[PDB]
DNA sequence: TGCATCCGTGAGTCGAGGGTAATAAACGCAGCGCGGTTTCGGTGGAAGCCCCTCGTTGTTTCGCCGCCGTGACGAAG
DNA sequence: CTTCGTCACGGCGGCGAAACAACGAGGGGCTTCCACCGAAACCGCGCTGCGTTATAATGGGAGCTGTCACGGATGCA
């Protein structure tokens, strides 16, 4: 619905599916900021669901 | 689930049968027990005019008479106007 | 006419306390939005986000 | 401006289609469908006698 | 243009100088555009007759208590503040009161010539005591709005002169609420809800009727800029 | 007896929401019931034939328009 | 100012038209066929079922397995 949502729909970096975690098998620790997250992932933007 | 009863067919439903009731009433009443078994309406069976001749002893062809003496009557627009809003 | 003094209810997923849900004596309202009044919200929680 | 319009999340129904099992309502927008009335409503909605 | 859909006027009584004016259907928005306006009007353009200035015997830095009557001097000014009054003069007019004796002395005692008219004679006004002996002299006029008190410049002329303020608008209070009367069929019409209170000296509507009167004036005042503009009508009557 | 050790549970009210895969086959016989086919049939829809339901006159009578006169308010000098 | 012309007012009355009742000729009630429905039949054959196949062939592919806690029911020692 925007170019955004084309663009950052990608470079997504998943925790689920084959060989992934499922959401209750997905505990709190796993949720969680890693250090080793700088300049790797974004720490910030995630879903809020 | 295919087999649901709109429930404005059912209500309207009632509405036609009764419809159907306050204008065979406000004809004739043998007209309208001519219809009632010649459709078989109120029954299972529609009828044929030779049936008919016994339970209102008159010949076939004077139920041919009735048909249309029931049917060109009813299309006087009067019960008409009254019915084409069920449909 | 029809909706001349005929209660209906509003509800919110999720309702918690008895007051999660309330009878409203509803008017007509331009528009497709359901207009709240302003003092029930504290009971539903609902903020206008 | 977001992608939330009101155009979008209104469903009203007085009775549409029913459930193949049950005779119960369908969930959603597209389909007529129905609204869920569920347990933890159920809660309040005897709270209220 | 015309208004399309002729707009009413109802006046409703609730006491015999206290009344509201429901209006409707007043075309979308119109209920604030004349409601505050109106408001505003009635609160600053009747004319009326208030008391201005006070000078009593006896005081003259004593401005806590008078002998003779009992309690203190602001309760009496206050009492005399809220004095109904009509005149017909720009001119300053002055008005005594002296009661001897003890009693109960009242806006009935007051003498006002004839130009100057008391319509509260039976509000009472001082808990004289001890074989009280009084002299009140008030300095009275008419205007508009509401004048505070101006101070005496010549302190020593007028020196137990005491100034005071002037509800010279006859009315008490007024206020609008607006409304959305048929706002779905007939497009965010509205009603406005005015509710008026006035003096026992005059009446709710016959100030608002001046006003109306004031307001036509003040606007046509204005559209003698081009006469032949179309604007908005409403049609008939 | 403990005593570890699996293990059977639940873990949000709810809106956004249709579908994804594989191996060796052939001949032949029997029932078969669906669909080509093959009879007349009387009851069907015409064709021609007789007793009773619906239109002429014979008044009746309110109604009403021509007539008849009245009177006045008008019409012209 | 005088005197004539007109236009309703009200009735008069004699025509006049429409309603109501003595009833007789277009419907209601008769046969008299055969193109037909409709039956009854006489079939054959896609469609399903079911039988057999003759060198030797003689042990699953697969699945990815984990939470979080907790009571408790269950194999040991």
């Amino acid at each position: 619905n925007n170019p955004l949502s084309g663009l950052t729909h990608k470079r997504r970096l998943s925790a689920l599916g084959p060989g992934g975690l499922s959401r209750e098998r997905a505990g709190l620790e796993v949720r969680d900021v890693h250090p080793s997250h700088y300049g790797r992932m974004c720490p910030i933007e995630t879903p809020e669901g | 689930d295919s087999e649901a009863v709109v429930a404005v067919d059912a209500v309207s439903f009632t509405l036609l049968q009764d419809q159907l009731q306050s204008v065979l009433d406000t004809l004739s009443e043998r007209e309208a027990g001519v219809v009632r078994l010649r459709f078989g309406l109120t029954d299972g069976q529609p009828r044929t005019l030779d049936e008919i001749g016994q339970v209102y002893g008159v010949t076939r062809e004077r139920i041919r008479q009735i048909e249309s003496k029931t049917m060109s009557k009813l299309r006087h627009p009067s019960r008409s106007q009254v019915l084409r809003d069920y449909l | 006419e029809v909706i001349a003094e005929h209660p209906v209810l509003l509800n919110r997923a999720p309702t918690l306390h008895r007051l999660g849900i309330q009878a409203f004596e509803p008017m007509l309202v331009e528009g497709k939005a359901i207009q709240l009044h302003p003092l029930v919200c504290e009971a539903f929680n609902a903020d206008f986000d | 401006k977001l992608h939330h319009l009101v155009d979008d999340k209104i469903h009203a129904r007085s009775t549409g289609p029913y459930s193949m099992i049950t005779q119960q309502p369908l969930g959603g927008k597209a389909q007529f469908g129905g609204q869920r009335f569920g347990e933890m409503e159920c809660w309040a909605m005897q709270a209220y006698g | 243009m015309l208004i399309s859909q002729r707009p009413t006027l109802s006046e409703d009584v609730l006491t015999d100088n206290r009344s509201q004016f429901v209006i409707e259907p007043l075309e979308p928005g119109f209920g604030y555009t004349l409601g505050n306006s109106l408001r505003r009007t009635l609160l600053s353009s009747i004319p009326g007759a208030a008391v201005t200035s006070i000078r009593i015997d006896g005081v003259l830095h004593e401005f806590t208590t008078v002998p003779g009557v009992k309690e203190d001097v602001t309760e009496i000014i206050l009492n005399l503040k809220s004095l109904v009054v009509s005149s017909e003069e720009d001119e300053p007019v002055t008005m005594y009161l002296r009661k001897q004796g003890p009693g109960e002395v009242t806006a009935g005692d007051i003498v006002p010539p004839a130009g100057v008219t008391v319509h509260n004679p039976g509000m009472h006004i001082a808990t004289l005591n001890d074989k009280g002996k009084l002299e009140v002299e008030l300095v009275v006029e008419r205007g508009r709005g509401y004048v505070p008190a101006v101070q005496n410049r010549a302190s020593g002329a007028e020196i137990g002169r005491i100034p005071v303020d002037s509800i010279y608008s006859p009315v008490l209070k007024v206020t609008y609420k607006v409304d959305a009367t048929r706002v779905e069929q007939r497009t965010d019409f509205d009603k406005l809800i005015l509710d008026v209170e006035t003096k026992n000296s005059i009446s709710p509507r016959d100030a608002l009727a001046s006003a109306g009167k004031t307001l036509v004036e003040l606007f046509g005042l204005a559209r003698e800029l081009n006469v032949e503009a179309e604007g908005i009508e409403i049609g008939p009557s």
